[PDB]
């Protein structure tokens, strides 16, 4: 079934980066689109941009403007996000979650539909 | 139909010659297609025929 | 190329307009469709294009 | 560009309908239909539970329904039992390829 294989919990000192990294199983994942969110122990839900695992292109959400950016690699269907310049305010749970289907005909990322996430992993700044 | 685009920049070439061009685009970027529908376009290709 | 990865069809292209007072050019860009330009040169200048 | 207002927390008798309303700007949800709502149990990775707020996903028993107006709207659970016991979330399109989530608000039972 369509699952999402994420990696181990890590923690860092303050600036320094983390690589967090989502395996996608049991479906083509190069037709639908994946976003991302933290969720600190207490708090809500932070969204952030979806990558297209096909040609590429990265959405990013407001409040990041670079520390933080995504990749993709088609041949072990996996994708990574590079977590930069930490700080004790991003100490929280991620998540990956599969996206909509990708259509090839009109933008159809603006549809929140999330049916499968991973296990999620933990980020700890000291 | 077509897809999202940004918006249409205001430029303003010496003596008030205002124009406007394409500028970025939000979001993703998509086609610039028509869609018809087969099954008419079938029978009303065939009674082309029979005339 | 867009915010959001790159498009095939239209290219951005730097501009050297006049200003509002004709003393002064101004740097500007704007995106135009491919087959609406068209690379005058003498060779293969692919930085030199024409409307 | 804030988040979604939510209450804190319901409660409700056993059996009890209960009622949660989600409250934005007209530019989120009196502009589409984009909706959708979330519960998670603490310790696991959250749940869909709705599409298009009147439209059910799959894998969902007939016990929740909902509804929008104006620049609201809001989910319907029906039966009451201790299953129901977890955190919910609201979310929608925002426009300019952006999401809302909400704040969120806890479900307690009696
Ligand atoms: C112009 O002409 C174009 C060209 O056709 C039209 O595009 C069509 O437009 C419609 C919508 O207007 C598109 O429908 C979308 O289709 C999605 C595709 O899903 C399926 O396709 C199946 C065929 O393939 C399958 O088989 C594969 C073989 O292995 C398999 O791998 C694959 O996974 C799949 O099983 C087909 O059999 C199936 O029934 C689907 O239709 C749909 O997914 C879209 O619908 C989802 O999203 C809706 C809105 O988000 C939602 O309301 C639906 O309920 C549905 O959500 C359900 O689907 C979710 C998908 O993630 C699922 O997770 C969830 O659990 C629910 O089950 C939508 O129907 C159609 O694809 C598209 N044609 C293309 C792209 O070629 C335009 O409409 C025309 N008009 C204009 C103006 O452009
Ligand atoms: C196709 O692209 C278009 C063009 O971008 C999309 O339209 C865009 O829709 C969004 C919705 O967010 C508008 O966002 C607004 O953002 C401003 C600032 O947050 C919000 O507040 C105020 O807006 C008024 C103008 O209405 C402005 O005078 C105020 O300065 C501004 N701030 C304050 C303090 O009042 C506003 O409420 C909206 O949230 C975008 O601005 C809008 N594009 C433009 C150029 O305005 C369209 O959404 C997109 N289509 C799709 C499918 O998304
Ligand atoms: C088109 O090209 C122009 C030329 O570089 C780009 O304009 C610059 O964009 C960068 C980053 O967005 C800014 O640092 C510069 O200040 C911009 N130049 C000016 C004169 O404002 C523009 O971003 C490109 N746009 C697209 C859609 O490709
Ligand atoms: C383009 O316009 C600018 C405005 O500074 C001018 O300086 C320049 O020479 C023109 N062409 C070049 C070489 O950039």
């Amino acid at each position: 079934q369509v699952q999402l294989v994420q990696s181990g919990a890590e923690v860092k000192k303050p600036g320094a980066s983390v690589k967090v990294s989502c395996k996608a199983s049991g479906y083509t994942f190069t037709g639908y689109y994946m976003h991302w969110v933290r969720q600190a122990p207490g708090q809500g839900l932070e969204w952030m941009g979806w990558i297209n695992p096909n040609s590429g292109g990265t959405n990013y959400a407001q409040k990041f403007q670079g520390r933080v950016t995504m990749t993709r690699d088609t041949s072990i269907s996996t994708a990574y996000m590079e977590l930069s310049r930490l700080r004790s305010d991003d100490t929280a749970v991620y998540y990956c979650a599969r996206g909509g289907w990708i259509s090839l005909y009109y933008d159809s990322s603006g549809y929140p539909n999330f049916d499968y996430w991973g296990q999620g992993t933990l980020v700890t700044v000291s | 139909t077509r897809p999202n685009n940004n918006t249409r920049k205001s430029v303003r070439i010496g003596p008030g010659q205002t124009f406007y061009a394409t500028g970025d685009i939000i979001g993703d970027i998509k086609q610039a297609h028509c869609n018809i529908s087969e099954e008419k376009w079938n029978d009303t290709l065939q009674k082309v025929g029979i005339e | 190329t867009v915010k959001t990865g790159t498009v095939e069809e239209m290219k951005n292209c730097s501009f050297n307009t006049t200003t509002e007072i004709r003393d002064k050019e101004k740097k500007e860009y704007a995106l135009f469709y491919k087959p609406d330009i068209v690379p005058l040169s003498e060779t293969n200048n692919t930085s030199e294009y024409r409307l | 560009q804030s988040a979604l207002t939510q209450p804190a927390s319901v409660s409700g008798s056993p059996g009890q309908s209960i009622t949660i309303s989600c409250t934005g700007t007209s530019s989120d949800v009196g502009s589409y239909n984009l909706v959708s709502w979330y519960q998670q149990h603490p310790g696991k990775a959250p749940k869909l539970m709705i599409y298009e707020v009147s439209k059910r996903p799959s894998g969902v028993s007939n016990r929740f329904s909902g509804s929008k107006s104006g620049n609201t709207a809001s989910l319907t659970i029906s039966g009451l039992q201790a299953e129901d016991e977890a955190d919910y979330y609201c979310c929608s399109y925002a426009g300019s390829s952006t999401v809302i989530f909400g704040g969120g608000t806890k479900l307690t039972v009696l």
